[PDB]
């Protein structure tokens, strides 16, 4: 199936969730689209690097040493998954 | 001792027939050249040794420039790449 | 007679669980559909191993959350309590993530 | 009948592979990747120089001096972002003031 | 006498700031404190004289994007004078 | 010497910024942050001079202690 | 023929000089890699480790566990200045945050 | 089949000195294992373009022992610096 709008799956209790966790204690109701849009520019900026990364060893897989490498070009190192 | 200043001049008398570049100016496009190359001979790097192998041949070039360069510059110096290698080995 | 608590406390409350627990914060199967949707608009048929996509929901969620705390910050420097479309993009544009 | 003859490039291909060999980025380096480094970096530079000739030619002068390059570089999305962390002497800043600070 | 109202100079003086690149700080005083600070760590030391302008261009660079992260803060919080309280918000979410 | 960063100086980089409205305590502030920042400097400069055995601080190890923190300058190199 | 011992043993090392020496030979950091070097980089290796896992230990005492969990970690991490400079980027993963609210939050 | 290659043992040795009534599960044993890695390929990637600056081409303690000032910031600079001298001089006296 092609997957269309599921950016709408990040729910709005989810970034209340995550905002309470940071510490925050009242949010605006304008925060929800505005997250949003930057965790979807986060993730296409990851994922492009994952995905340039495993089709350069000729690989149809993304695994997870992609997704580390590409979180460690941005100066973002992900401990624990590396293997 | 050995720096891209001739070269850079040539480039700048190809698009653009008519100007003149002062000598800082030719120091900035020296550093920026060697800044480049840097970035993309590390990436180069990286990437052969991720995938247990041990030779840059132009697969892994393309792949840096891919991902140290954003948007339509990729795409751009991608082509500009392709096609250089074609005519040298075609030629 | 009834209980309520004020508007506040049970914010609170939200505030010391979620900073006390470390379990993930958006559910799996939203998240796994958004990373293939995404990924689909560069190569399509690609498959991805389930620690990789476990693997970009923590990087997802320890970015938001640094955000919000920054956010936070900016919010209060304002001399306010409530965080708004501004707070967020003042906080970026200061990262220099634009 | 040099090799940046043969790839029609402006930039010298035999010292960039000289530079890819001695400066240990790997231990053998393929014959097409010089040629292929050379051209990136020819078409880099080519883009910024033509960036900052308009932007030279848009203020009635004929060289190319720091404050040019400073101009191009920041007046351009892509360009930018590649150079985000990149400190350049004698640059100046992007003429650039606030609506808010504007009187009326 | 003839007399601008305050903010006009302001403003003059940051066009004419805005349109020149010279140097801000004068060079002698910071070449003494660059030998001031250095002398903590190695004691006989001689700086090349272009050593000590490049430590000069990146110190104003870094001067100036601080206080545009600075005026960024002060214009948030309604205000449109600056204050320690927005340089050290500016610093703290920069990472520092 | 720190006091040699003279106020109108502090001033003027505060006008290329794009700053209006200076307060009063900015002062002393920006010359702690200066202050920092160029300790944060010359202890790299000076670690990269001590290692080659040389007692002159040349402009490429200034040039590679911004380079290590992600300031990278051009125009000395070098 | 010699009775051999390892040179983590000569050098009152826990941490593997032959694995270290390997890595540095292998990894293409330089053409020829001096003797000293892996026995000097080992050492670094074992101090660092052993100042995380000691804070770490410390962080769970304190909440009563007697096993370290990447919460300890974390918690470990981001209470110690010096070890928090070294590692300000990195993101652990099942790791939280540290438990901290703003003043003005909290009710006057 | 294929071997793989890790620091744990030689990190848990470590925890039972420092405690020795100390256990740690498995993924905190996957924490210090990337950890020790990322911390090496730092101090050697440093230690790799200094001794290139000077144009020499050998990684001697030198090298380690002015990328680890450069890295490890504070008290732990003049901490990791000592006990490397040590163990080379321990190292070299045998």
């Amino acid at each position: 199936k092609v997957l269309r709008d599921n950016i709408q799956g990040i729910t709005k209790p989810a970034i209340r969730r995550l905002a309470r966790r940071g510490g925050v204690k009242r949010i605006s109701g304008l925060i929800y689209e505005e997250t949003r849009g930057v965790l979807k520019v986060f993730l296409e900026n990851v994922i492009r690097d994952a995905v340039t990364y495993t089709e350069h060893a000729k690989r149809k897989t993304v695994t997870a040493m992609d997704v580390v490498y590409a979180l460690k070009r941005q100066g973002r190192t992900l401990y624990g998954f590396g293997g | 001792k050995e720096s891209y200043s001739i070269y850079v001049y040539k480039v700048l008398k190809q698009v653009h027939p008519d100007t003149g570049i002062s000598s800082k100016a030719m120091g900035i496009m020296n550093s920026f050249v060697n800044d480049i190359f840097e970035r993309i001979a590390g990436e180069a790097s990286r990437l052969a040794h991720y995938n247990k192998r041990s030779t840059i041949t132009s697969r892994e070039i393309q792949t840096a420039v891919r991902l140290l360069l954003p948007g339509e510059l990729a795409k751009h110096a991608v082509s500009e790449g392709t096609k250089a290698v074609t005519k040298y080995t075609s030629a | 007679k009834p209980h309520r608590y004020r508007p506040g406390t049970v914010a609170l409350r939200e505030i010391r669980r979620y900073q006390k627990s470390t379990e993930l914060l958006i559910r799996k199967l939203p998240f796994q559909r958004l990373v293939r949707e995404i990924a689909q608009d560069f190569k399509t048929d690609l498959r991805f191993q389930s620690s990789a996509v476990m693997a970009l929901q923590e990087a997802c969620e320890a970015y938001l959350v640094g955000l919000f705390e920054d956010t936070n910050l900016c919010a209060i420097h304002a001399k306010r309590v409530t965080i708004m479309p501004k707070d967020i993009q003042l906080a970026r544009r200061i990262r220099g993530e634009r | 009948k040099t090799r940046s003859s043969r790839a029609g490039l402006q930039f010298p291909v035999g010292r960039v592979h000289r530079l890819l060999r001695k400066g240990n980025y790997s231990e053998r380096v393929g014959a097409g990747a010089p040629v292929y480094l050379a051209a990136v970096l020819e078409y880099l530079t080519a883009e910024i120089l033509e960036l900052a000739g308009n932007a030279a030619r848009d203020n009635k002068k004929t060289r190319i001096i720091p404050r040019h390059l400073q101009l191009a570089i920041r007046n351009d999305e892509e360009l930018n972002k590649l150079l985000g962390r990149v400190t350049i002497a004698q640059g100046g800043v992007l003429p650039n003031i606030q609506a808010v600070l504007l009187p009326k």
